[PDB]
């Protein structure tokens, strides 16, 4: 079968930005080369077919060019919305295949998380586990630390963190952290914080909660 | 106006069989040739099987060939593939696709289902459980949200207000926790003043296990 190799794996470009994107054939597929866009949560969108000509309804900033082995598709000019996964697929030979796609990060200007601070409901901790939660809202880029401490006593191994796709509209991220206690350990404490470095910041920022 | 519109996703054991339905509207269904297209989790589209329009054609890809079939009901616009043998390698996203182009040549695909999720595993079903997250006790604007946790397989859906509350709105993506159970929050971000007039509550759904739970979040 005919193997598409897509190029660059990640790509990360402002709005106003021109993005080329590469997917090459093991061998010939002549003009049976289309191309898909796929947002998160959703079925993919036929962008491109048979390698030059736009789907109906698409936008004219997405355009696609070449043959036989090499083709390129273009977005002229990024938007927000363009956030997404895009592949490549040939319809020359059985079976159709695709490329493992092309992730287009859109790059937007520094943005600080907004953070936020939840204790333990009530209701949970009648169940003999305690999760606390700390939120950072809305920021850029994507890399963030997040350290729990406990009465001052830093945390390791019983943490987990969740991101959110980049927004659609803003282009930023949130992050979850959650610390996960016995309640019999959470009951012995006092002081939670999430403390949070990010380029945003000036300097690390912390939440903080005493229990009661 | 074209819309495929697919069911019977969800969990089933291993060497277990399970039927997948795409309904379409707006085009004529005996025209086409269709196509299912799977993903796994994190992983990248893998044509699954075609049918011709009529459809006495069939193809398949070598990891389906002999334990799935593809079918249609032209008498009611319905698509089927019926799996078999499944196995955790069969987990994934599985997405009907309507050929654009005519004929049983091989397809690009201009329409697509909105994909379901087959869960191939042997632990069970089990619903999650739902806290509130509201602070302690400042600023302009306030965070609240709901903890879904303990739950298989997945998806969940979280709604706030009944669909009402849309802005602001953050579901994250579930974590696989050691247990075994998968867990996520849901949060929004309101104004603060708010809080005093607007009721905030958040509607968990988890179709695998019929489970439909509304929790009021109230500073605490």
């Amino acid at each position: 079968e005919i193997v598409l190799t897509q190029s660059p794996a990640t790509l990360s470009l402002s709005p106003g930005e021109r993005a080329t994107l590469s997917c090459r054939a093991s061998q010939s597929v002549s003009s049976y080369l289309a191309w898909y866009q796929q947002k998160p949560g959703q079925a993919p969108r036929l962008l491109i077919y048979d390698a030059s000509n736009r789907a109906t309804g698409i936008p004219a900033r997405f355009s696609g060019s070449g043959s036989g082995t090499d083709f390129t598709l273009t977005i002229s000019s990024l938007e927000p919305e363009d956030f997404a996964v895009y592949y490549c697929q040939q319809r020359s030979n059985w079976p159709p295949t695709f490329g493992q796609g092309t992730k287009v990060e859109i790059k937007r200007t520094v943005a600080a998380p907004s953070v936020f601070i939840f204790p333990p409901s009530d209701e949970q901790l009648k169940s003999g586990t305690a999760s606390v939660v700390c939120l950072l809202n809305n920021f850029y880029p994507r890399e963030a630390k997040v350290q729990w401490k406990v009465d001052n006593a830093l945390q390791s191994g019983n943490s987990q963190e969740s991101v959110t796709e980049q927004d659609s509209k803003d282009s930023t991220y949130s992050l979850s952290s959650t610390l996960t206690l016995s309640k019999a350990d959470y009951e012995k404490h006092k002081v939670y914080a999430c403390e949070v470095t990010h380029q945003g910041l000036s300097s690390p920022v912390t939440k903080s909660f005493n229990r009661g | 106006e074209v819309q495929l519109l697919e069911s019977g996703g969800g969990l089933v054991q291993p060497g277990g069989s399970l039927r997948l339905s795409c309904a379409v509207s707006g085009f004529t269904f005996n025209s086409f040739a269709m196509s299912w297209v799977r993903q796994a989790p994190g992983k990248g589209l893998e044509w699954v099987s075609a049918i011709s329009g009529s459809g006495g054609g069939t193809y398949y890809a070598d990891s389906v060939k002999g334990r799935f079939t593809i079918s249609r009901d032209n008498s009611k616009n319905t698509l089927y593939l019926q799996m078999n043998s499944l196995r955790a390698e069969d987990t994934a996203v599985y997405f009907c696709a309507k050929d654009k182009i005519l004929w049983f040549g091989e397809p690009v695909f201009d329409y697509w289902g909105q994909g379901t999720l087959v869960t191939v595993s042997s632990a069970s079903t089990k619903g999650p459980s739902v806290f509130p997250l509201a602070p302690s006790s400042s600023g302009g604007t306030a965070a609240l949200g709901c903890l879904v946790k303990d739950y298989f397989p997945e998806p969940v859906t979280v709604s706030w207000n009944s669909g009402a509350l849309t802005s602001g709105v953050h579901t994250f993506p579930a974590v696989l926790q050691s247990s075994g159970l998968y867990s996520l929050s849901s949060v929004v971000t309101v104004p603060s003043s708010s809080l005093g007039t607007q009721t905030y509550i958040c509607n968990v759904n988890h179709k695998p296990s019929n489970t439909k739970v509304d929790k009021r979040v109230e500073p605490k």
